[PDB]
RNA sequence: CGGAAGGGAUAACCGCUGAAAGCAUCUAAGCGGGAAGCCCGCCCCAAGAUGAGGCCUCCCACGGCGUCAAGCCGGUAAGGAC
RNA sequence: GGGGAGGUUUGGCACCUCGAUGUCGGCUCGUCGCAUCCUGGGGCUGAAGAAGGUCCCAAGGGUUGGGCUGUUCGCCCAUUAA
RNA sequence: CCGAGCGCGGGAACAACCGAGACCGCCAGCUAAGGCCCCCAAGUCUGGGCUAAGUGGUAAAGGAUGUGGCGCCGCGAAGACA
């Protein structure tokens, strides 16, 4: 029978974001978000590495995107289709742009939402100085 | 480029002169050479967009020189009866057919001058500024296409 | 950004210089500052204003400590006022000069589970020719298979009134500091006894 | 008593500088102006914002079982309920 | 004379429903579309001014009362920014 | 081909489009279509170009110094195009 893993300590990670393409970066963040990188993978338990990102505003994006890219927030009320361009998100809470990126690449299941928690994001940098901080590119 | 003081930077160029220093955002993929007392620039290749970038900066840098050199200034004619202009310190107020006398703010680096109630020059140190400041005046009261009134640069009559 | 608590006492009309004017009588008793919250200590500027006196026995709560933290008679009620750090230890009707307009927030009267016609001022239906069943009804509410649901926030009969309401631009008439009273341009939310706040309007 | 005022980005559109294309052009680099509309601003809801926030203030010891991990039981305090 | 869009009308198929999917108008309550009647912004005019024509941008809000007929529709009456 | 294979993979989902004809079992390996960054299995693989419109993410007659590549003819250092 295939290996039956057990409790594993959360491996935190420190991730840059300057000049990093939105999609290309989110990809690695998600794959590392779940323990999919470690050969001891197990979709059942879900034990992905705690990813913490900084320098959110620094994220690059190709061609017409700051102006073209649109987001959609729909309330249950009529006409509540409220939509926002990319430039505005960077103005308000910019961390959002990357979150809605990773969130979109995370699985639809409940545990996936549990993974989205493992994902921390800001722009300064300066994370909540906890302990772990294994830098990466 | 005599007597000037063009100093090269990464993505920009700082030109200096009798009038003063002025920044000019230079394109990224361009070589701002400083041959002798003069200045040259070359493009990384021979593509369509590159051709536009060379000629653009080619003149845009020439502006930074002339700007701090002999300075810029456009004239402004004024046709009509009550149409006139009184200089008031820095700013200039001019009644031109409106119930409210127009108060025109003087932007930094620019100092328009009033040699006559009709004629009005526009001293400056940048083509972009002076060019805008000029239109900003013609915008207040465009030339009546039925006779002579409102302000004019110096061009032909609207007739 | 002036601000002061008070209670609706009633309203009658006065005479300006020679013309009649309906005016409401507010009572802005001395409101002691309880806590000046700066952006440092919190994240926004404001001030807690106490109000009516209180039986010290009823306030056995830790509020006793909150009152002592500023050394003040135990008040009955206390609310904040955004962007407003005044002076001294107490605000007064002296804050408002006659002529200035003010916003008064209050609690409207409770009309309970009001009918739709009573609430949104609908139209109901015919009183004669039609069936004697839909006299005060809303009638239709939606379409057919599409959408097949009901638009959220649709106007329907239900509990209504007895909520936060804010009239605006009420000009402050004659203000008598001799008794802590304060006259206004009449119409004001809340019953004769409710707690109302008075702030600076936004004319410009 | 309210529609707004005022700030910001923008529609068609007017304009500055300016190539590729020695001229010219609002345009491809860049910049300004400009709608009752877009974002904010005013009024109301809102931390079930499970991403459950914040500030001020009050009470605080195990007393008997659990070797451990997690619990159980009466008296209680601030304070709450009937 | 030529090319499309739309899916509002008449029409053409007869694919779910004939062990049932109530059919015209009116009322009540509306919501959405823009190819916009008004108001807001703009180019051209055979645009002097006013007023008007036409095209562009633009849903935010607004879009009356009555006479005839079951009418939808339409004609008429008084008014309107419409 | 479905019918009777609404058993299986691909096509998001879909009787008949592409693959493939299920006697049952296996925590074996190769392959088919279509795929090989994430949700999602497999190359952010290699070399060489085209496109900056989100074309791709699929609509016409017609219209336009958009950008790249091949061939022909005229003028040009005895002086060309603007
Ligand atoms: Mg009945
Ligand atoms: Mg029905
Ligand atoms: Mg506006
Ligand atoms: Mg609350
Ligand atoms: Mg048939
Ligand atoms: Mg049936
Ligand atoms: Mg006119
Ligand atoms: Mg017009
Ligand atoms: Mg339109
Ligand atoms: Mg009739
Ligand atoms: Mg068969
Ligand atoms: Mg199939
Ligand atoms: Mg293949």
């Amino acid at each position: 029978k295939t290996y039956v893993p057990k409790q594993v300590e959360p491996r935190w990670v420190l991730i840059d974001a300057e000049g990093k393409t939105l999609g290309r970066l989110a990809t690695k963040i998600a794959t590392l978000l779940r323990g999919k990188h470690r050969p001891d993978w197990t979709p059942n338990v879900a034990m992905g590495d705690f990813v913490v990102v900084v320098n959110a505003d620094k994220i690059r994006v190709t061609g017409k995107k700051l102006e073209q890219k649109i987001y959609t927030r729909y309330s249950g009320y009529p006409g509540g289709l409220k939509k926002i361009p990319l430039e505005k998100m960077l103005a308000t809470h910019p961390e959002r742009v990357l979150e809605h990126a990773v969130k979109g690449m995370l699985p639809k299941g409940p545990l996936g939402r549990r993974l989205f928690k493992r994902l921390k994001v800001y722009a300064g940098p300066d994370h909540p100085h906890q302990a772990q901080r294994p830098e990466k590119l | 480029p005599k007597g000037v003081s063009v100093e090269v930077a990464p993505g920009r160029v700082k030109v200096k002169g009798p009038k003063g220093e002025l920044e000019v955002p230079v394109s990224p993929e361009m070589r701002v050479v400083v041959e002798e007392g003069v200045v040259r620039v070359e493009r990384p290749s021979d593509e369509r967009r590159h051709k536009s970038l060379h000629g653009l900066t080619r003149t845009l840098i020439a502006n930074a020189v002339k700007g701090v050199s002999e300075g810029y200034s456009k004239e402004l004619l004024i046709k009509g009866i009550g149409y006139r202009a009184r200089l008031v310190g820095r700013a200039l107020e001019l009644t031109v057919g409106f119930s409210h006398p127009v108060v025109v703010e003087p932007p930094e680096g620019i100092t328009f001058e009033v040699p006559e109630p009709t004629r009005v020059r526009v001293s400056g140190i940048d083509k972009q500024k002076v060019g805008q400041v000029a239109a900003n005046i013609r915008a207040i009261r465009k030339p009546s296409a039925y006779h002579e009134k409102g302000i004019y640069y110096a061009g032909e009559p609207v007739r | 950004m002036k601000g002061i608590l008070g209670v609706k006492v009633g309203m009658t009309r006065i005479f300006r210089d020679d013309r009649a004017v309906p005016v409401t009588v507010i009572l802005a008793g001395p409101c002691p500052v309880v806590q000046r919250r700066t952006p440092e200590k919190d994240g926004y500027t404001a001030v807690q204003l106490g109000f009516l006196p209180q039986n010290p026995k009823r306030v056995n709560r830790p509020l006793k400590g909150h009152f002592a933290k500023a050394g003040v008679e135990p008040v009955r009620i206390l609310r904040e006022i955004r962007d407003f750090n005044p002076e001294g230890d107490t605000v007064t009707v002296e804050i408002f000069k006659p002529g200035e307009r003010v916003d008064v927030t209050g609690t409207s009267k409770g009309r309970g589970f009001a009918g739709v016609m009573k609430r949104w001022n609908f139209a109901g239906g015919p009183d004669s020719h039609g069936a004697h069943k839909i006299h005060r009804h809303p009638g239709s509410i939606g379409n057919r298979k599409t959408p097949g649901r009901v638009y959220k926030g649709k106007k329907m009969a239900g509990h209504y009134g007895a909520e936060r309401v804010t009239v605006m631009n009420l000009e402050v008439v004659d203000v008598i500091p001799e008794e802590n009273l304060l006259l206004v341009k009449g119409a004001v939310p809340g019953p004769n006894g409710g707690l109302v706040i008075v702030r600076e309007t936004k004319k410009a």
